[PDB]
Order: C-alpha cells, then sequence, then structure tokens
C-alpha cells in the first residue's frame, strides 16, 4: 500500500496473509474455513496467516493454517485478467475471535463515490525497495466506470472496476495482490492489477466481487 | 529454487528465484522471479 496509513494492530481482523515460507498475497476471510483471493495468485503449498499484524515478529494472535483446497475460478483469462478470483479452503477451521473475523460477501454491487478500505503488506513505494512489516490501509473511492475505461482504454471487463486517486502517491501495490476492498462492511473487491503502483492518472484494478457470489457459495457448499 | 515467472516474495533473499531477482511485477500486484 502507497501512500497509506498504519492499520493498527488486528483492526482489519479479516485480512491474511497467503506465505509460502514468505508473505507473497493477501486474502480476506469468507468464514472460519474459506478465503478469497486473486486468481493470479495460485500456487501450490500455501499457508494461510490470520491474525497478523507485523508479519516478519510474532506477537500472539497470528494462526497460521495450511490450505487444503485452492480453487480458481473457472473462466480465469489470464490474457485479460477476467474472473481473477480464487477461493481457499483452510485444512481446519480458524478459531473466530476479535482478531480473527470473517468479512460479509456483497448484497448489491457498489455504486461508484462508494468509500472503501483496501490493506496490506504489499510495497509502500511506487519505486524502489520498500521494507514493510505491520499491515497497510487505504481509504479509497471507487471510480466511474467510465473514468476506469477512460484511464484504460480497452482493458477494463465488467467484472473490473477502479478505485483510488487519479492524482498519484496513493494505490494498492506489489504484495498487496489478493487483499481486501471493503465498502460499508462488505468484500467489493480484491487487489488484482494497474499499471505499476501509484501512478497519475493510472488507478487500481479490482475483481469485482459482487459478481461471484453464487460462484462463491456454490464453491463451499460443493467442497 | 522458483522458476522465471513464478509468483515470490518482496520480504524473502533473492535465492527464491532461480534467477537471483525477485522483483515487482509491472502489473499484476505481485512479485515475480525474474
Ligand atoms: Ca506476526
Ligand atoms: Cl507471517
Ligand atoms: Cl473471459
Amino acid at each position: 500500500i502507497v501512500g497509506g496509513y498504519t492499520c493498527g494492530a488486528n483492526t482489519v481482523p479479516y485480512q491474511v496473509s497467503l506465505n509460502s515460507g514468505y508473505h507473497f498475497c493477501g486474502g480476506s476471510l469468507i468464514n472460519s474455513q474459506w478465503v478469497v483471493s486473486a486468481a493470479h495468485c495460485y500456487k501450490s503449498g500455501i499457508q494461510v496467516r490470520l491474525g497478523e499484524d507485523n508479519i516478519n515478529v510474532v506477537e500472539g494472535n497470528e494462526q497460521f493454517i495450511s490450505a487444503s483446497k485452492s480453487i480458481v475460478h473457472p473462466s480465469y483469462n489470464s490474457n485479460t485478467l477476467n474472473n481473477d478470483i480464487m477461493l481457499i479452503k483452510l485444512k481446519s477451521a480458524a478459531s473466530l475471535n476479535s482478531r480473527v473475523a470473517s468479512i460479509s460477501l456483497p448484497t448489491s454491487c457498489a455504486s461508484a463515490g462508494t468509500q472503501c478500505l483496501i490493506s496490506g503488506w504489499g510495497n509502500t513505494k511506487s519505486s524502489g525497495t520498500s521494507y514493510p512489516d505491520v499491515l497497510k490501509c487505504l481509504k479509497a473511492p471507487i471510480l466511474s466506470d467510465s473514468s476506469c475505461k477512460s484511464a484504460y482504454p480497452g482493458q477494463i471487463t465488467s467484472n473490473m472496476f477502479c478505485a483510488g486517486y487519479l492524482e498519484g502517491g496513493k494505490d494498492s501495490c506489489q504484495g498487496d495482490s489478493g487483499g481486501p476492498v471493503v465498502c460499508s462492511g462488505k468484500l467489493q473487491g480484491i487487489v488484482s492489477w494497474g499499471s505499476g503502483c501509484a501512478q497519475k492518472n493510472k488507478p487500481g484494478v479490482y475483481t469485482k466481487v459482487c459478481n461471484y457470489v453464487s460462484w462463491i457459495k456454490q464453491t463451499i457448499a460443493s467442497n | 529454487c522458483s522458476p522465471s515467472g513464478a509468483i515470490c516474495s518482496g520480504f524473502g533473499p533473492p535465492e527464491q528465484c532461480c534467477s537471483g531477482a525477485c522483483v515487482p511485477h509491472p502489473i499484476l500486484r505481485i512479485f515475480v522471479c525474474q
């Protein structure tokens, strides 16, 4: 996250880290056994880390649970990034508490201008080497679909929205992939892509979760 | 070690990757092996 602020320990209790030795993607806890992340975060040997604040230091609220299943959306298109969503099942249910909590799925799509919380342990600078430790947060509005298409002509699908700022310096960034965009207490987005990060006139592009609720429910039920 | 194009970690050492470089992807918000 570039141009954001320190969240505070466990103030984003649905934020998880996908780990393979080291953190490599974010994700969102949607019930005690399931995490939502990006299809492009798919790889074998994932451990989910819940209750993290400082990702480098044990603070006492962590749960470390192996993934048992990783289910990429069956229409994920790695060429266009359409349908960039994955579900991960935990090998055992997480213990839910004030610091480890699920986030609700949306009941409708959010409108342009809706303010959202984006979070993660990604790079905090738009160029060069970052040294993140604690979870970072950014408040960012959903942009109009027309301004989104204007920023990325010929590249925005109906399963994406832009969120953030046109002026630069405030955005999600590398290492934030798969993490949450939450608006009014609902998970509306997944950190996906952009032209670099925090660049002028190139806001972040996010998977539009509201289009996947039935697929999410079906995948949970059948697995 | 992970092949070129594999996902890797901005927190991890260069030896994550066979190529010895784990770099930010230009588009996706992950790091990948050079
Ligand atoms: Ca920790
Ligand atoms: Cl960790
Ligand atoms: Cl498609």
